[PDB]
Order: C-alpha cells, then structure tokens, then sequence
C-alpha cells in the first residue's frame, strides 16, 4: 500500500472477498503509488490477514500465465508501508487522458449476481463468448488456454465475475488476465478444482473432460490445434518451476506451489 | 421515487428509474446514439423493466471486505443496492457512471 515498484515492474465459499482491492494513482514525478477513493489507474491488492503470501502469490501466478503467452496486463510488487508486500495492476478499462473502456464481467453478461457468482458453469461461459465476442472461435482458443492454466496452477476460483469481455477499439473480446492466483495453497480443506464445473464436475477432473469433452465437443478446436496448445504448456513446465523458485514466496508456500503444480501436470499426463 | 443519471464514458445515456412495488427500469434518451449501457441492453430498444435490481448495475458493487468498507464509511443499510451505487456511481468499473437526480 503507497509505495514503490521492486524488482517487478453465509454458506458460500469465496477467497477473494478476505483481500483488499485499492484505487490508487501513479505518481507522475517520484514514480510510487497513492491509494485514492476514487478515479485510480491503477488496483492495490495487500496482505491478507485470512489467508498468507496472496500479493506474491497473484504476482507470480500472473508472470506464469504471461509466459504460456495469455494477454496478461503490467503487474508487480511494492513495499507497503509495513514493510510487507502489495500487489499491483495496471488497469485494461482506463487509458490515459482520462478515458475508458467498456468492460462487463460474466456475471453481468449472464443475468447472475455476488451471491450467485458460481451457481453457472463452463457451458454457460462459452455460450456468453459465442453470444458476445467480435471473434468467438478466437476467444475459444483464448478460454481453453485459460481454462488448462487455472487447473495447472491450481486456481479454483474462476466465478462468473472473473470473467469480463473488453470492448476494445469496437472489438469485443475476452479481456486480460485478472485475479489470478494459486488458492488451493492459500487455503486449507480446499474443497474443489474449478469453480464453475465443466461436464457437471468440480473435482476430479481428467484428461479427456479437458481435451475432449471440453476442446472438442464444446469449443469445436481441431486436432491440430489442441495438439499445440497441449505442447505448448509441455514446453512451459522447465520455465514455470524456475520462475516460482525465483519469486517471493516463502519456501513453504513455493512447495506448495510446485507440489500441487506437479499433482496437476501428472493427471493430465505431462510426464507420461 | 429515487432516480438516476446513467451516463457512458461522459455522455449521458439513459435514466435508472426505482419504481413502485421493487421494480427498476432503465430508459434510454432518445438522443443517446453511442455505445450500449450494456452488450444485453442494446439501443435498438429504449426501455427495459426488471423485476429485481438489473444484474449489469449490481455487477457495479464493491464485494467481500471491500463492501464492509463502504458500509462502515456511509450511512446506508446493506441490500439498499440502489443507494450503493449512488454512492460510488462517480467512478466504478468500465465506462458507466451513476448520478442522481
Ligand atoms: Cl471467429
């Protein structure tokens, strides 16, 4: 909270809602950040006092989802005044000069509500993109990807309202990348796999759910295509165990984070 | 009752109207030719009725602790979703705002 970048540039079940999430501009001149009330650029995310290491966890999570080569915005990490780190992003829906974008979340798209954020399912997300989308075939490409990473990287948190489509110079189409993060390790009795469930599963789920069921009956992706996609995150695997070992995590929380990333490259058979 | 200003990135847009028994109705002006409040409310027709608080306006609120501390700065009584968004309707997500009349 109000500082500078670093090395970085009730019977519902949410995680999101024990963290703060901060308006605050870019100081032009000393280049740190102020939180303001109102009419930010940017969003500050601090420590949780719920669930441990989240800024650091959403940081490298986001760095994860950059490198398999999702439209992931300008993020980092600052110092708050504490002494603890924040979380920063840039924000898609204003840019400079003081203008905005149309942006609408899923749940907005879809007739849901906050407390009915989950009550959907992957099916319904894909029919939002085909209804909504400058280029749905495009934005199936986009989801599968998205959808294959938040299973690798363990986040079980993908409600209608972390979904949005951006209208951008008159194209519609899925924004960037928001509020990811790993929130299977930042919980414990963590309770399901994906947060909207696909083919009617929550848990358990498989390899041909994701690449047949899903890719293929769902989204319509040829062979050929869903062929690359899967070598491509083959491909990513060497990089990703780096980048986590080189982030700010704690060692425990980074354990958590590879032994639950290995768990999940072994069922859909990574290393077979 | 209690109506609103709907205005897209500046331009005013349309009225948010409480009326009588919990409905809400949104009306477009007849000047307003830019882009859709909403991708599910298009120009093509001007006035839409909901028999709750229409989805795309409640995708506005704040949530989690977030929502805790709005309730703890105003004086506003939890589920009065329509005095919410008065008070944070000068600067929410996207191209929306909301000022009353
Ligand atoms: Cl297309």
């Amino acid at each position: 909270m109000k500082h500078c970048p670093i090395t970085y540039e009730v019977g519902k079940m949410s995680v999101q809602g024990v963290q703060k999430k901060l308006s605050a501009k870019l100081k032009i001149k000393e280049g740190c950040f102020e939180i303001v009330d109102q009419y930010g650029q940017y969003i500050l995310k601090p420590q949780s006092d719920i669930y441990p290491e989240l800024p650091e966890n959403e940081a490298i999570t986001m760095t994860l989802a950059k490198t398999i080569g999702l439209e992931v915005p300008v993020h980092g990490l600052v110092y708050s005044k504490d002494n603890s780190l924040t979380y920063f992003i840039k924000r898609f829906d204003r840019i400079g000069h003081n203008k905005k974008l149309a942006l609408e979340d899923f749940a907005q798209l879809s007739g849901e509500d906050r407390h009915t954020k989950y009550k959907s399912s992957m099916e319904k997300v894909i029919a939002v993109i085909e209804q909504f989308c400058t280029f749905p075939k495009i934005e199936f490409v986009k989801l599968f990807k998205l959808t294959l990473f938040n299973f690798l990287v363990g986040n079980e948190d993908m409600h209608l309202k972390n979904f949005s489509l951006i209208t951008k110079d008159r194209k519609i189409s899925i924004s960037p990348a928001y509020d990811l993060l790993n929130s299977t390790i930042a919980q414990k009795n963590t309770k399901e796999e994906l947060a909207l469930p696909l083919k009617g599963k929550k848990n358990n789920l498989t390899k041909s759910d994701f690449l047949k069921y899903f890719a293929i009956e769902k989204l319509g992706l040829n062979q050929n295509v869903i062929d690359g996609i899967v070598q491509e995150f083959h491909q990513v695997i060497p990089k990703w165990q780096e980048l986590i070992g080189f982030s700010f995590l704690s060692q425990e929380m980074q354990e958590k984070y590879l032994e639950l990333l290995e768990q999940r490259c072994k069922r859909l058979n990574f290393f077979d | 009752m209690r109506k609103a200003y709907v205005s897209v990135s500046g331009i005013k847009a349309g009225i948010l109207e409480e009326l009588q028994g919990g409905t809400y109705q949104f009306t477009y002006f007849e000047d307003y030719h830019g882009a859709p409040v909403s991708l599910t409310m298009p120009l093509k027709n001007k006035v839409y009725d909901f028999d709750v608080f229409p989805p795309f306006f409640e995708g506005l609120l704040p949530e989690g602790i977030m929502l805790e501390a709005l309730l703890r700065k105003y004086k506003i009584d939890k589920n009065d979703y329509f005095g919410q968004l008065i008070l944070v309707g000068q600067d929410v997500v996207g191209a929306v705002t909301i000022e009353e009349i």
